[PDB]
């Protein structure tokens, strides 16, 4: 009879965006630990280890 | 003249070459269930009989097509 | 011709705007996704695109990122709901870009290094054993023409399915299954883009690595 | 990690003991990757060092001549 | 002229290419039951004979289709 | 005269030789799931039952074709 | 003019493409019974010969269809 | 008179005998994934389940053919 | 005009697609009998040759159908 | 009157019963790759995934046939 | 007008879809004979070559059907 | 009126149901080559890649049939 | 009007669905020869290459049928 | 889709992909090489400092 697009678009967009963004935010947001931990821990551990 | 060709072609084409999947699945399931059920004693009657329940699905496969044959004869 | 303006202007504006935007990100920085996108795309594309070696240098990442980001606009427009004024650019640009890019990339990449002697004189043991001249024309025409049929069939089927599903799903009556059926368009667009980029990069690296 | 006890017996006394989990050792058909939850499959172990985790994450390469899985 | 083509096409199409599934399932079940039943002695006659009961389902597969052939001749 | 041949040929061709894939897949899945599920005790009821979920796809295979049969009769 | 097409099409369609299941099942049963019967000595002649009894069912499979060919010629 | 035979024959031939590959592939993939996943539980967590992703290709195989059925009815 | 279509269609349909079961069964029986007969020495020539007797049944399977081809030509 | 039967029969016959090989090959390749990849974890990293490259040939199999469907509609 | 349809339909139907059994049996016999003949050295050339004699039966399978093609052209 | 039915029936019948053998052979060769290539490391890239050369024969199988489709359109 | 339907139906029916046996046999022989040839080193190149000679028979199987296609065009 | 589509679709995608990739190859390569240069510099500096 009608269309009912706000329920499907809002429920699908909010559910898929919140579930995919919240559940997939660790892979895209936690990926900086390799370069940050490798550069900071590598430079600090290499300079302190080479100096000591 | 379309009633004889339509009813005969509908009953023959609808209830003809269709039992190959059911007859092949019954022999394949019977051979696999017989080899797997006979290869072990404890598996002779504990879960292999559940495979016979798969035969109950045959009535919903090609055997249900025969139920439409009346549509080309009685209906 | 005054027709075909929304397809060329809308396709060239969205394709050139999203494709010609890598010149401003040369100085940085930009946010938290620069290290994950650059490290994941460079490490995954360079580590997963085995077969190049002595092929090229920036053509792998530039052709993969430019072809995926530039070609992703034709299949990522399935969410836009609402007559033969903005759908011919996807089917024409998909088959024309896949066939012209595969034929121009294979002929230009194969006719640059080595070379003119292997392609201009492909007889001897390859067409003299086998003394009849049918194996080189059939194998060379089928293997050299399989990229136009594969790229034209995959790009034409993906663009035709995305445009037909978007137009039929956006131009219907109810808004239940047509407005909520985004899994076939998202999975078909993502699988078509990943399969087209992986098949194009693997086919160009494998075809360019041996003569 | 540690899960099932994968003790090794030699010709005289015991060769190895302790629990094991993801034991990536080669089987009779070739290279395989077994872990915790495999069924009973009697295979053969030939020569070659196989890196398998022992206890508390002890990935040791146990190399021997003969072997019966 | 529709009685000859309707009855002949209905009997031939309804009782023609249909025994491939039953004949294939009988040979597959006989070979699998013969190999599995002959590979072990205790399994030679304890459960493998139950596989022969699967042959009883053949009468409800393609063999039942022949029962409709009379509809294209006697009926 | 096109309604009898079109409706009969559409119902017979659309709901005729199509159950061979579902009936063969049910017997193959039942035999393989019965042999693999009966060959091990711990695997008798832990993941093998998930194979029964594959039967739920049968309704989206040939069984859905019967849903079009009404188009050759009721519609 | 329906006697030639009905009799020829009925005899050829009813006694034509139907021996594939019996000919394939005979070769599959002969190969499986030969491999399983030859892999063991005691199983060479004790139960494997019973598989030959399955060949007796071939007369009730496609070979019976030839029995209907007379209906398109003698009857 | 070509609309009824062309639309009915196009919808029946285009949406008829086509589910044999999808239904057979679903049963073969379910049986192979059920036996392989049942023989090893460690691989029943992030390996055999990936085979279910292959089912996602079924929508681009025979299930897509049903999408053309509207061309013989709605279009 | 029914003699050319009935005789040609009867000889082609009766002596056409029918050698698939015999040719497939001969290759399957030859490969299985060759692998099983070659895997063991004592099983090389003691019972495996009996599988060749199964080839004698081929003359009563599809090869017999060619015997009906004369009915569409000489008779 | 040949445009409806030629276009409908060409689109349905050219894009109808053809996805059985691709859908069956996808399930067979998914089951074999799932069993081989599940039986060995070390081989599930840079070997079985290569089988997915075979899926790239599907576009050159029956999926290319759909590309001819426009010849029975748009062309 | 029956000579073109009878000769063309007889030559195409009699010499068309028939090489699937011979071509499939040649590949199955070649693969099984190659695996069984290559799995053992002594069995590489002592009995496996006898499987090649099975290829001699191919001339009596589908290859003989081509011998009837002249009946739709020269005769 | 014979150009539409002859060209459409020739292009659809000549380029229709033919990709089942190539698509099935590609999946069977990919699954067998993936299992055999993944079961052994040294055999992962020394002989199994030669199986990919078999794919080169696909262009001489059903893929060559598409080369005749132009005869039903361009020629 | 019989030249277009006879030549098109003869070329499409004689050069259409026929490459399934050759394409399936090439993939089965390539997968079996690749697995058996890759499972052993000494069997990698000593007898397995002889299986490639079986491919030479393909030219006498379905590939020879294309040789008759000229009879529906050039002759 | 009647006429004037091959020149616009082919020249737009070919000129946009070739002109965008040719002029964007040094920016994406130099701008994206910071992960490999920083990872190789940190790993080589840490391994060379520990080994030295």
């Amino acid at each position: 009879n009608l269309n009912a697009t706000i329920l499907g678009q809002a429920i699908a967009f909010v559910l898929f965006v919140l579930f995919a963004m919240k559940y997939v935010w660790p892979p895209l947001m936690a990926a900086i630990e390799k370069r940050q931990k490798e550069i900071a821990d590598g430079l600090a551990s290499a300079e302190r280890a080479h100096k000591d | 003249n379309l009633n004889m060709d339509l009813l005969y072609m509908a009953a023959a084409v609808m209830m003809g070459l269709a039992a190959i999947g059911a007859a092949i699945g019954i022999g394949i399931l019977g051979g696999k269930f017989l080899e797997g059920a006979a290869r072990q004693p404890d598996l002779i009657p504990l879960l292999r009989t559940q495979f016979f329940i798969v035969m109950g699905l045959v009535d919903a496969i090609p055997m249900i097509a025969v139920g439409l044959g009346l549509y080309v004869m009685f209906a | 011709m005054f027709f075909s303006v929304v397809l060329g202007l809308l396709f060239l504006v969205l394709f050139r705007s999203v494709a010609k935007k890598a010149t401003s990100g040369v100085p940085g920085k930009f946010q938290t996704a620069i290290e994950l996108v650059i490290g994941f795309v460079n490490g995954s594309v360079k580590d997963m695109y085995h077969g190049k070696s002595k092929l090229i240098a920036p053509l792998a990442l530039t052709i993969f990122v430019w072809v995926f980001l530039m070609n992703l606009m034709d299949l990522l427009p399935i969410d836009l709901l609402p007559r033969v004024v903005p759908s011919a650019d996807v089917n024409v640009t998909l088959s024309m870009a896949l066939g012209v890019f595969i034929l121009i990339l294979f002929y230009s990449i194969k006719m640059k290094g080595i070379g003119g002697f292997t392609k201009e004189l492909t007889l001897q043991p390859f067409n003299h054993w086998a003394f009849i001249p049918v194996n080189l024309i059939l194998e060379g025409v089928s293997l050299l023409s399989k990229p136009v049929s594969l790229g034209l069939r995959l790009f034409g089927n993906m663009y035709a399915g995305e445009l037909i599903f978007i137009l039929i799903a956006g131009l219907l009556p109810w808004w239940s299954q047509w407005i909520l059926n985004v899994p076939w368009a998202i999975f078909h667009i993502l699988i078509i883009t990943l399969q087209a980029f992986i098949f194009m990069v693997l086919t160009i690296v494998y075809l360019s690595m041996a003569s | 990690a540690m899960t099932y006890h994968l003790d090794v017996v030699s010709a005289e006394q015991q060769m190895f003991s302790g629990l094991v989990e993801k034991i990536q050792v080669t089987g009779s058909e070739g290279e395989l990757g077994i872990y915790p939850g495999h069924a009973p499959l009697l295979t053969a172990i030939k020569p070659g060092m196989i890196r398998i985790v022992k206890q508390h994450g002890h990935e040791e390469f146990i190399y021997l001549s003969g072997g019966i899985l």
